[PDB]
RNA sequence: AGCGCCGGCCAACUCCGUGCCAGCAGCCGCGGUAAUACGGAGGGCGCGAGCGUUACCCGGAUUCACUGGGCGUAAAGGGC
RNA sequence: UGAAACUCAAAGGAAUUGACGGGGGCCCGCACAAGCGGUGGAGCAUGUGGUUUAAUUCGAAGCAACGCGAAGAACCUUACCAGGCCUUGACAUGCUAGGGAACCCGGGUGAAAGCCUGGGGUGCCCCGCGAGGGGAGCCCUAGCACAGGUGCUGCAUGGCCGUCGUCAGCUCGUGCCGUGAGGUGUUGGGUUAAGUCCCGCAACGAGCGCAACCCCCGCCGUUAGUUGCCAGCGGUUCGGCCGGGCACUCUAACGGGACUGCCCGCGAAAGCGGGAGGAAGGAGGGGACGACGUCUGGUCAGCAUGGCCCUUACGGCCUGGGCGACACACGUGCUACAAUGCCCACUACAAAGCGAUGCCACCCGGCAACGGGGAGCUAAUCGCAAAAAGGUGGGCCCAGUUCGGAUUGGGGUCUGCAACCCGACCCCAUGAAGCCGGAAUCGCUAGUAAUCGCGGAUCAGCCAUGCCGCGGUGAAUACG
RNA sequence: CGCGGGGUGGAGCAGCCUGGUAGCUCGUCGGGCUCAUAACCCGAAGGUCGUCGGUUCAAAUCCGGCCCCCGCAACCA
RNA sequence: AUGUAA
């Protein structure tokens, strides 16, 4: 079987000669040695940075699709050399040599994960209903237990957040907690909304008929809840208090205002008649100023997602799967395979991995 | 959908056998292998004479096709050319006394089998299926028969939605045991997919 | 997996067990009568047919 | 020698591609896999130094009705 | 008093045909009621959903999917998975190039498939004593065209089937009514299981259905008398055993018989009620038989077949594994929970079927499965075969038990190349749940339900408690 | 450290003061009725009693410390 | 009481 053992890695890296452009680095990183070569290249050393890290940033993609080519020639020779030989030490050692170059492959093959950050997070999974109606509830509930079975497969946890099961039958909503390694870096090419066309069991007279469903993904950043505030930003105010009192309102700073610089909220006191009984509550409402803006920072943040997802509706799908003529197309790539109640049980792998692009 | 088939219906009351003859427990499976082969070949061979009912004889190590046809010369060929040349190519694949017979069809558009052939072949040739049923329902009807029934089915005309034409005239009682009526299928290939073709033909209440 | 075996339950086996009744018309499997060398559905067509000697729809 | 068109109105039909996507559209409506309705091709129809489109006017509109319409239930008898 | 922007390709009026109504009237069907026995609870068998898995191949989805395709999955089957393999292929036809090719026999390697090989030897048919060239069915390696696919679409299809529904209906021809869709006939009154028939009628006829003609069971007759049967005599070693006879019973063909035919009563008739005769009476009991159409019903995995897809692979061979998994969930069943019962000994009465490495009488060995002898039988002769309930006698005496046989240990028999996964049977021991089952729910109106056994297809064997048949015993209840 | 009332299954609440049993409604899981859902019917699962420290043979309960929570109070200059 | 969307 060893012979198709680098038969996988000979697709392993055409695939990776076609989407990182060997032509369009094998150009690029031409140009990158015509210009370093020159001793007056030391200029301006910003510049030389951005180009001699980009050199071997392009050497690290050139070279290696380079002794990948060459390297898994040598072994189609030294594996049928061993055969003919009986010689038992030609072929352990062309093999040992082999799944280190399929190290070197493995490992250039994360330039498709190292492209988000921080892409192991135990990311969440929210499917939701929308589309179809009472069809498509049922289509977001075989969505939902759809990626519960690829979690079962590659190792993760399934820890579902939170539910909304339909009125009729079905689901409306779902939370999956994928706690994993490389967990958001898989389901991170499923955010869409996926089409599903069939024969609807809940139409009266039987019709084939459409109905969507989302499935967003984000990664785990944690609370995040209060932020440090020392009195070196603070600039805390004093005077008299304002209305009734008599003379021990009169002669006495009873009032404070507490100015935040950097925010520029203010915030004061007045209420008892003590200057620290009141900054006591100028530091509790100052508190609760920075923590609205704070608060209302996530929640311009919160709408970001909102206005830059939807809408599980028509004319928004990313695959579709059609179970009426057995194709499941992802028209974002696109793979079409037949095999539609085999994608419904979780080989997602065949759109994962080519759809990391 | 439902209605059985009439003829396998009159066995032995209206209608009789077309493979006559008696076997035991060990041989009856090989020789009705044969049997079928020995219809197999001639169906195909003798369709262009005009092929109608195939009944079959055996003795003890010799068996007798007699074939009934509406076109005997073209069963038969140049002064009886072929129709020796057949029973040599016949009796090869028996290996016994094949006495090949032919006998004449008289009226096949009384024939019920026969009239299916021709509507099938008919719509093969693109023809107008309803023309097509209403015409053959009227010959059958002219030569005489106390009443016809035929019935297509399958991509009429070659649209994408399947659908069932019939025509009939005069009597034709299913339920009636003791009314004699022929039937025939005929399956027409065509380049958009298969029709399925039904004849029913009166005879006469026997 | 069809032709490959209406063709393999002619040939002779490795041991008289691995033998096994396909319908002589139409390779099914299932329901093979001995007596006929048929299925089910074979049977039933050919004896509408009449091309089954003494064959009948029985009736009791 | 070019321009429009070839589902019905309305004259001119087949093949491939696409698969409620890309797109068409004056009205009815086409496209969710075998589309004479989308894109291309072949073929055809209509005009020809032009051919289409948009805007506007009259016509069809007998749909403000003098020619030449209506009012029980369709729009419409005033509460008397 | 009274706009507009915007927006829609309609909003509407009447009437037509249906469908529906928590509208009416008149009807029918184990639909209910009236009863009998169950399911749901237990244990197990089986199918399914899920989940599990390298794969646990696929289809079936309320009725009408779920002991369904599967009327026989250890390998085979097998369509899935893993690995070892094959490229003109396991199979069809037609070529091109170089060769003998037949056909039979072995070696090594290997889990097998396969791979690498060593041999005998095409007798064919044209010239010749002949070397020998020439025929070609048939093989080897190549190159071809191709084959091959249980891969997709039952929403492109045929065929076949389920279903409403054995329901009483669905239409046509001519004529008449309406601008028209359409109506009339087909409605109405009476009757029937029925659009069954009578009468009436702008209807008059006609077709598909209904009924009948077909099959089994009932009574009788004719023909026929062994391989079947003995009423009578003989012999009878008591076994129709032998003679002898074909009456019987029987067997299997052919007919007869039932048609509201006859009497009484009601009625216009059709028909309805009662009585006789009769084996049988109002359709005698059961079967076959399924209208135009419905469910865009089921089946591309029986087969056929358009289109689409795979060609060192989505084809093909093999070995092994899987289809038999198991936290659970549902359907269908088997065995039960006991005294109208269980057990033991003895002892009667069936039918329909099957039978050549088939059934296997009788004998011997073994507790037994079975094994070893061995008669008979192309089957009314021989065998499967004991029918069981029942009957007679005895034991048990209400106890989770002489109930109940699940589970498990051990020891075997047989089939088969091979019983680890994964067979059935026998024996010893083990002896679980279960004390009559929540909500809910099914079947059956007479030889029916209940209960009791027997046979067959499939099949080496068998996971059959399934299915299709067969007879034995034999109820309850129907006001409505 | 103002006074006094609380924190109990998923939600909302009883049970404390008279120490040994945690109960009610809804929700939830399984089964039914329905072509399907809701409603309805049968059955079930479910709680460190906010914590930390111990009193008592024994703490949801008695007594302190801390943590949040609701209400009242914060007057005379 | 309800049953969307070819
Ligand atoms: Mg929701
Ligand atoms: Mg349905
Ligand atoms: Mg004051
Ligand atoms: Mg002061
Ligand atoms: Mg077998
Ligand atoms: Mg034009
Ligand atoms: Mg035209
Ligand atoms: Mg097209
Ligand atoms: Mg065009
Ligand atoms: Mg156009
Ligand atoms: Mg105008
Ligand atoms: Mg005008
Ligand atoms: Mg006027
Ligand atoms: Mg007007
Ligand atoms: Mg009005
Ligand atoms: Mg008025
Ligand atoms: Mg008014
Ligand atoms: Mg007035
Ligand atoms: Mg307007
Ligand atoms: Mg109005
Ligand atoms: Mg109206
Ligand atoms: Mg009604
Ligand atoms: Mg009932
Ligand atoms: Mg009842
Ligand atoms: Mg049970
Ligand atoms: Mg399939
Ligand atoms: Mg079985
Ligand atoms: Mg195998
Ligand atoms: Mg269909
Ligand atoms: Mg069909
Ligand atoms: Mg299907
Ligand atoms: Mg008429
Ligand atoms: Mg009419
Ligand atoms: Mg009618
Ligand atoms: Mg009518
Ligand atoms: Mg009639
Ligand atoms: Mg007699
Ligand atoms: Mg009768
Ligand atoms: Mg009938
Ligand atoms: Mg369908
Ligand atoms: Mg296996
Ligand atoms: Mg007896
Ligand atoms: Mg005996
Ligand atoms: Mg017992
Ligand atoms: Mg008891
Ligand atoms: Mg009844
Ligand atoms: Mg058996
Ligand atoms: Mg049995
Ligand atoms: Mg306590
Ligand atoms: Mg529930
Ligand atoms: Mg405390
Ligand atoms: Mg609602
Ligand atoms: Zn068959």
């Amino acid at each position: 079987p060893v012979n198709n053992r680098i038969q996988d890695l000979t697709e392993r890296s055409d695939v990776l000669r076609g989407y990182l452009d060997y032509d369009a680095k094998k150009e690029r990183l031409e140009e990158v040695n015509a210009e370093l070569e020159q001793p007056d290249v030391w200029n301006e050393p910003e510049r030389a940075q951005a180009l001699g890290k980009e050199r071997s940033s392009l050497e690290a993609v050139v070279d290696t699709l380079d002794q990948m080519k060459q390297g898994l020639e040598d072994v189609s020779g030294l594996l049928e050399l061993a055969v003919e030989a009986d010689d038992e030490e030609t072929f352990n050692e062309a093999v040992a040599e082999l799944d280190a170059l399929e190290e070197k492959l493995a490992q250039l093959e994360f330039r498709r994960m190292f492209s988000g950050e921080y892409d192991s997070a135990d990311c969440y999974l929210d499917i939701q209903a929308g589309s179809g109606g009472t069809e498509a509830q049922d289509w977001a509930s075989m969505l939902e237990r759809m990626y519960l079975r690829w979690a079962e497969s590659r190792g993760f946890k399934t820890e579902i957040i939170e539910e909304s099961e339909g009125e009729v039958a079905g689901i409306k909503s779902v939370t999956i907690k994928i706690s994993g390694d490389y967990a958001y870096g898989w389901l991170r090419t499923e955010t869409g909304v996926h089409r599903l066309v069939r024969k609807s069991p809940f139409d009266s007279g039987g019709r084939r008929h459409t109905s969507f469903s989302s499935a967003f993904v984000y990664p785990e950043v944690d609370d995040d809840i209060d932020i440090e505030i020392n009195p070196a930003d603070l600039r805390i105010d004093v005077y008299r208090t304002s209305g009734a009192g008599g003379q021990h309102v009169n002669r006495t700073e009873s009032a404070v205002r507490i100015t935040h610089i950097p925010t520029g909220i203010v915030t004061q006191c007045q209420n008892d008649r003590s200057q620290h009984k009141n900054k006591d509550q100028a530091m509790k409402q100052m508190k609760a100023k920075l923590y609205e803006v704070e608060m209302q920072k996530k929640n311009a943040e919160k709408q970001a997602m909102e206005d830059n997802k939807s809408d599980i509706g028509w004319g928004s799908q990313i695959r579709s799967y059609v179970l009426d003529d057995s194709r499941i197309k992802d028209l974002r790539t696109g793979v079409e395979t037949r095999n539609t109640q085999a994608v419904l049980d979780g080989s997602l792998d065949q759109f994962i991995e080519a759809s990391l692009k | 959908g439902n209605k059985i088939h009439p003829i396998g219906f009159r066995l032995g009351i209206t209608r009789d056998w077309e493979s006559r003859w008696y076997a035991g427990k060990k041989q009856y499976r090989h020789l009705l292998l044969e049997d079928q082969r020995i219809r197999g070949l001639l169906e195909k061979e003798l369709y262009s004479a005009g092929l109608a009912r195939v009944d079959i004889e055996r003795a003890a190590d010799n068996v007798a096709v007699t074939v009934h046809v509406a076109k005997p010369g073209v069963v038969i060929g140049r002064g009886g050319e072929r129709i020796r040349v057949l029973r040599e190519e016949l009796a090869k694949l028996t290996g016994k006394n094949v006495a090949l017979n032919v006998q004449e069809v008289q009226n096949p558009n009384l024939s019920a089998p026969l009239v299916a052939q021709r509507v099938a072949e008919q719509i093969e040739r693109r023809f107008a299926v309803r023309r097509a049923i209403k015409q053959a329902v009227q010959r059958v009807m002219e030569s005489g028969a106390k009443g016809a029934k035929v019935i297509v089915s399958g991509r009429i005309g070659g649209a994408e939605q399947a659908r069932t034409e019939w025509a009939a005239q005069g009597r034709v009682p299913l339920h009636t045991l003791r009314a004699n009526i022929d039937y025939g299928f005929a399956l027409a290939r065509t380049t958009y997919g298969v029709l399925g073709v039904k004849a029913y033909i009166f005879l006469g209440e026997v | 997996a069809r032709k490959a075996l209406i063709e393999k339950a002619k040939r002779t086996p490795k041991f008289k067990v691995r033998a096994y009744t396909r319908c002589v018309r139409c390779g099914r499997a299932r329901s093979v009568y001995r007596f006929f060398g048929l299925c089910r559905i074979c049977l039933r067509e050919l004896a509408h047919k009449g091309q089954l000697p003494g064959v009948r729809k029985a009736s009791w």
